[PDB]
């Protein structure tokens, strides 16, 4: 039948945001809050085309938005965010009521300072 | 009388009858319907830019669209 | 296959209990211990004789109510959709039909014989 | 073609031949009817799970509740047959001669 | 003598495990059965010694023949006796069972249960006292203390 | 280390069964105005160990026409399935985190019934036939009602996942939203567990042990251990399913202590119900079970359907 | 006959269970959603014999979405040629787990 | 982000696996290298053998069967 | 080492189920049926089915308990026969076993078998789900139908069961 | 009174204690101290899969803590 083509490995070089899955699930509220405004264009591409291998440029754009988000939260306030995600990391699957004081302290950090 | 022919059976018919009757007069079926409507399992998709819809807002921070606040508000 | 691993370990445990019952303790002198015992006297024949039973309706009754258990058992996934009316309506209709069939065969002495 | 489908269709055909040829027990005939129910059950369920066509997963539950009430009807018929005779053999059914 | 020392240790172990429980069967023909029921009394327990009533004969450890054995009963007595776990012991309880007693003459009485089964432990009385019955069970346990089964088996 | 967890599940059930036999005899003695095993060993303990050895010794042996395959495969499946019931039980974090556990409980309980059934058929001496059909009748009675009461008590809060059930057991125990349903279920567990002849017609004196008329002197230990594991099994499942403790978070020892204390005192209550009441009747079991439990269970089920719509208590079902 | 009191009363009680691309209960896809949308858009106002004259290609695309039969044929040929070349000993390949 | 990560990963497996195919089958006749199975030209959803073929047992076993009977 | 595990469990299912449908004494048939139902539950469970196999295990197995009750109550022979007793029973059991081993042979040493269809010989990790990020868990919402959309269907099913109850009672009542 | 039945209950309850404490010890011994990430649905399994993908040693519980920002 017909032929198909694929993007070569020239196009598939975008650095992954190689943090663990628990912290990535943990900071997800403010991950969707500040970033993830331009990625709805990626999502709209993905639904209105139903064609991945085509929307990969805005996939690069959302990956660099996520890495810039993590760069901003590492360079500025604060340090006990590490304590917060390792407090949400432990309790088997993530329950957002296992750790509330550290959520409040991280929120006070990023709210009063950023 | 009608009570103690088979008394645990008539008590079962009584709790059965109130189980039939009571959800008709019910001030919380609308709350169950609202809460069960407002738990999204899948992704709320974006849409094409608009034909200037003065609704369905530009940022989900903006309370133009359908938000929910009555969870903490009883 | 981890529950299959547990099934394997329990199979090995049960077979080692079989072998420690059979082969370890002592000898095996047979030839009268094998006789069928009822209560002290050698009976006529054995089992597998046609053993006519009391209940007839009750096993079929169990079968059909187990079938309506099968239709009723997805009640938690019933309770979360936007059609509350059809949910509660068909749930009440199924349990009420179960009670109706039970009420018929209760009033028509379908259980009041050789129970 | 999903090779497990071959063995399940094989089990269906063997259960059908077992339903057809039978020695003396109508109990065994109802038992092979139950087995054929199970074969169609497992094949239809593996179909629905290959297709991800999970709106219609009504085939398993409804097929087996209906065919099980069929088996219950057959069991009551066997109760009646063994009531009006001594046993339930294929022999001593040769009356009502054609 | 590491081999015979291990044999002595294991034989002592299995003999102790034998003499622990000795759960009987509740055979009990005549009023020595009533005396057995009053050996099941709170004032004289048997479950202090693991003597536990187990009615099925294929797992009872001993058989307490109690009550007057008759000729109409004796085939049932031995056809119960012959199917049992392979160690088996007989406690003959009462003057009827262990030598006929008062009915020693007088047809359809087996002249003591010695004519049917091997009988280890005799306890005589009409009735035996419950204290004497428990003493008979203790001396049965001392017979279990002197088995030397595996010692005989190894030095064979 | 998974083999080590298999070992730490298969080893303590054996000591559990053996010292449960001890506590049966001793509680039954102190109930019945007498005294239990006191002389032998330290107070009783090494005499149930000696009972294990004593029943190992007795050299099992076959009946006349008892076909050997079915014969020796019945109690092996009994003890194997009686072990594999304890797979998903949430002693703080269970062995296999099943996405559905209670229907698995019903399945393996029915398999224990089949084990009793196959032993009663294969022993083949007409009394095992009598006792096997008595067991078949009391299982006609007791897999409808227990399963539907289960469906009721999981409808409000459970949703088949026992970890979410121990999430639910925080504010109030589930004994308070369903106490009469719980009493009917406790009666059904005492029946289906086939102990406490209040609701048991298998080990009667009217018969002589219809499940074990002449099986063999060896695997009497297997069948015995299977039924007492059934007792510990359904009492642990009762202790989890209804009540318990808001556990020490990410700390297991406090929850394990409190759960063990609740479960074992409830098992003493179970044994104390066994030590009290006369035996039961075949036709009275059919009549009593169906025509007293069943419409009340249906009424509790329909009211626990309507209560998440009467008070918006629909579960947060994952 | 084929009576559609179904249609005449105006109650859709049996149409919701019909094919894929009907309303699966939450807004999910099936495995072969688009290929049925192709075939049903081809074969509506069509008299069921020119559905096999004309809409043949798209229906066969749907059948090969469902069974994936030629795909399994190609993959099996690749596996068996892989087996015969590694049996011969021509360049046991390293591409997995490495570069 | 998870969607785009899955996209890059399956495109990586498809490109490298068609290179594997073009290396491994290039001697037997017939066999065009990368033609579609289907008569149309759209992004067909793969089958976990187009992705996970010939990954030597353990990898495909932990990929396709892990969620079923583990954790 | 194993990757054909659903095919393997299906072979165990076909063995137990041919020995089932070869008609020995029905108690041995029920032994075969409980073995076959258990491994069929295992097949559909290890395929990806969440609960429906354990469900049918429960239902179908209680049905087999009722079938045991009637095959003990009604009619057995003076000596019931097992698989390896008779000429015909042993012959059908071993030839069903031979068909099983022969198809295993002609799949494992071949490419394909075309007795009724072109059967592809390799285990069914193909074709299979490519990790859908669902979280709605297809069988749960699937049986969460019959209640939201399933209006007429449960009506006629429950009505069939009610008619089944009155039919059984009147057939035994017809004396 | 019940003064003598308590040692049997206590020994048999420590026999019921040891599966829970042993199981918790094995869970925390098996995964780097971490309480075991139970995976209910395929979302959680795919998240655990990318977790064990980004580790390097193919064990998810390392979890590479906030250091591959660069
Ligand atoms: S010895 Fe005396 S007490 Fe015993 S059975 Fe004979 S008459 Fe009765």
């Amino acid at each position: 039948p017909g032929i198909v083509e694929l993007p070569s490995l020239e196009d598939l070089k975008v650095q992954e945001v190689k943090v663990s899955s628990s912290v990535l699930k943990a900071a997800a509220h403010h991950y969707g809050a500040q970033c993830d405004k331009p990625n709805k264009e990626f999502m709209l591409c993905r639904w209105e085309e139903k064609d991945p291998r085509r929307c990969l440029e805005e996939g690069k754009l959302v990956n660099q938005c996520a890495l810039e988000f993590f760069r901003q939260i590492k360079r500025h306030c604060a340090e006990p965010f590490t304590e917060y995600w390792t407090c949400i990391d432990y309790s088997g699957l993530q329950l957002f009521r296992r750790c509330r004081k550290e959520q409040a302290q991280f929120d006070k950090c990023v709210l009063d300072k950023l | 009388n009608v009570w103690a022919k088979e008394p645990v059976l008539v008590a079962s018919f009584a709790i059965a009858g109130l189980a039939v009757i009571l959800p008709t007069l019910s001030p919380y079926t609308k709350y169950s319907l609202m809460i069960n409507r407002a738990t999204p399992y899948n992704y709320p998709v974006p849409l094409r830019d608009d034909g200037n819809m003065p609704d369905v807002p530009s940022h989900p921070q903006d309370p133009q669209g359908p938000s929910l606040e009555w969870l903490k508000r009883l | 296959m981890n529950l299959m691993i547990t099934l394997l370990t329990n199979f090995t445990l049960a077979t080692l209990l079989v072998t420690i019952a059979f082969w370890l303790p002592q000898l095996n002198v047979y030839s009268e211990k094998t006789s069928p015992y009822e209560c002290g006297f050698d009976p006529m024949g054995s089992a597998r004789l046609p053993f006519s039973m009391k209940f007839f309706l009750v096993a079929i009754t169990f079968l059909l109510f187990d079938l309506e258990i099968a239709l009723l058992l997805p009640l938690p996934w019933a309770s979360q959709t936007t059609n509350l009316n059809t949910m509660l309506t068909m749930a009440l209709l199924l349990i009420f039909l179960l009670a109706v069939s039970l009420a018929y065969e209760w009033t028509q002495k379908g259980l009041e014989w050789t129970e | 073609m999903s090779l497990v489908y071959m063995n399940i269709m094989m089990a269906f055909t063997v259960s059908l031949t077992g339903l057809l040829m039978y020695r003396s027990h109508l109990m065994s005939s109802l038992l092979c009817l139950e087995g054929m129910m199970l074969s169609l059950f497992i094949l239809a369920t593996l179909m629905i799970l290959n297709s991800h066509f999970t709106l219609a997963s009504m085939m398993p539950i409804i097929l087996l509740v209906f065919a099980a009430c069929e088996a219950a009807l057959g069991l009551s018929l066997l109760v009646m047959v063994s009531n009006t005779y001594g046993t339930d053999y294929v022999q001593n059914l040769n009356l009502l001669q054609c | 003598s590491r081999g015979e020392y291990v044999v002595a240790k294991l034989d002592d172990l299995i003999n102790w495990a034998r003499r622990s429980s000795l759960w009987p069967m509740t055979f009990g023909l005549a009023c020595c059965a009533v005396e057995m029921m009053h050996m099941a009394a709170p004032r004289y327990d048997m479950d202090r010694f693991g003597v536990v009533f187990r009615a099925s004969p294929r797992q009872s450890d001993v058989m307490i023949v109690a009550g007057t054995l008759t000729n109409k009963m004796a085939p049932a007595l031995r056809k119960v006796y012959d199917q049992m776990p392979e160690p088996r012991y007989v406690v003959s309880m009462g003057s009827c069972a262990n030598g006929g007693g008062y009915y020693h003459y007088s047809y359809s009485v087996v002249r003591g249960c010695d004519r049917i089964v091997p009988v280890d432990i005799y306890v005589p009385g009409c009735p035996p006292t419950a204290e004497a019955l428990l003493y008979g069970i203790l001396q049965l346990q001392k017979k279990i203390k002197r088995e030397k089964r595996l010692r005989i088996w190894y030095r064979r | 280390m998974f083999m080590i967890n298999v070992l730490t599940l298969i080893i303590p059930i054996l000591l559990a069964v053996a010292f449960l036999t001890l506590v049966e005899r001793k509680v039954l003695g102190y109930m019945q105005f007498r005294k239990g095993p006191n002389v032998v060993g330290p107070y009783g303990l090494l005499q149930p160990i000696a009972d294990a050895i004593k029943l190992f010794i007795k050299e099992p042996l076959r009946p006349a026409t008892s076909s050997i395959s079915m014969f020796i495969l019945a109690p092996i499946l009994a003890l194997t399935l009686a072990l594999t019931m304890w797979i998903p039980l949430p002693m703080p974090y269970p062995l296999i985190n099943m996405n559905l556990g209670v229907l698995f409980m019903l399945a393996m309980s029915s398999l224990a019934v089949y084990s009793i059934l196959w032993s009663g058929w294969a022993s083949n001496s007409k009394y095992a036939l009598i006792g096997a059909l008595r067991a078949v009748a009391q299982t006609i009675s007791y897999e409808v009602t227990l399963a539907i009461i289960l469906l009721s008590v999981l409808l409000m809060n459970g949703s088949f996942t026992l970890s979410t059930l121990i999430i639910t057991q925080e504010q109030v125990w589930l004994i308070f939203p369903a106490w009469p349903l719980a009493m009917m279920w406790f009666i059904s567990t005492l029946a289906e567990t086939n102990r406490a002849p209040f609701d048991l017609t298998e080990g009667e004196s009217e018969l002589v042990s219809g499940f074990n008329v002449e099986y063999a002197a060896g695997p009497f230990a297997l069948f015995f251990m299977a039924e007492y594991a059934n007792i510990i099994m359904m009492n642990i499942f009762t202790t989890t399913l209804f009540l318990g403790a808001f556990h020490n978070p990410y700390m297991p020892e406090l929850y394990t202590i409190n759960f063990t204390i609740k479960s074992l005192l409830l098992s003493i209550t179970f044994l104390w119900i066994r030590a009290s009441y006369p035996r039961f009747r075949y036709d009275q079991l059919m009549h009593l079970l169906w025509k007293n439990f069943l419409p009340l269970t249906l009424a509790l089920c329909m009211w626990h359907v309507s209560l998440p719509i009467l008070l918006s208590s629909i579960p947060p079902q994952t | 006959p084929f009576f559609d009191v179904q249609k005449k009363l105006g109650v859709d009680l049996d149409h919701w269970m019909t094919i894929q691309s009907a309303e699966q209960p939450h807004r999910i896809p099936a495995r072969c959603h688009a290929f049925e949308k192709e075939w049903i858009e081809c074969a509506h106002g069509i008299g069921s014999i020119r559905a096999e004259k004309e809409c043949k290609i798209e229906f066969e695309d749907f059948r090969e979405c469902l069974l994936r039969q030629k795909t399994m044929k190609r993959l099996n040929a690749i596996k068996r040629q892989r087996d015969k070349l590694i049996k011969e000993g021509k360049y046991t390949p390293p591409p997995h787990h490495s570069g | 982000l998870l969607q785009a990560e899955k996209d890059r990963r399956v495109l990586q497996m498809l490109r490298e696996n068609l290179e594997e195919e073009a290396t491994i089958m290039k001697d037997v006749p017939g066999w065009k290298v990368g033609e579609s199975v289907f008569h149309t030209t759209r992004w067909v959803t793969p089958m976990m053998g187009e992705l996970y073929g010939l990954r030597t047992g353990e990898e495909i076993l932990s990929s396709t069967y892990g969620f079923i009977w583990y954790t | 080492m194993m990757t054909y595990i659903v095919f393997i469990l299906s072979i165990i299912f076909v063995m137990g189920f041919v020995g089932f449908s070869s008609k020995p004494s029905p108690i041995y048939g029920g032994l075969g049926l409980i073995v076959s139902g258990g491994v069929g539950c295992g097949i559909v469970l290890n395929f990806g089915g969440s609960f429906l196999g354990l469900m049918v295990f429960l239902i179908y197995l209680g049905g087999m308990m009722v079938v045991f009750g009637y095959t003990t109550a009604m009619a057995t022979e003076q000596y019931p026969e097992v698989w390896v007793s008779n000429k015909v029973v042993l012959g059908t059991f071993i030839t069903g076993l031979l068909m099983e081993f022969l198809m295993v042979y002609y799949v494992l040493k071949d490419k394909e078998v075309e007795i009724v269809f072109k059967f592809n010989g390799m285990g069914d990790w193909v074709i299979y789900d490519t990790g859908d990020s669902g979280f709605f868990s297809e069988e749960a919402m699937g049986i969460a139908a019959l209640y939201s959309y399933g209006t007429w269907l449960v009506i006629v099913t429950g009505w069939s069961l009610l008619i089944g109850v009155v039919v059984i009672m009147e057939i035994t009542r017809g004396n | 009174m019940w003064f003598e039945v308590l040692p049997g209950i206590a020994v048999m309850g420590v026999c019921l204690f040891i599966p829970g404490m042993a199981t918790a010890r094995i869970h925390r011994f098996s995964n780097g101290g971490r309480e075991k990430r139970v995976a209910h649905y395929s979302y959680q399994w795919y998240l655990m899969e990318r977790d064990r993908r980004v580790s390097g040693v193919n064990r998810y519980y390392v979890s590479k803590g906030l250091e591959n920002i660069d």
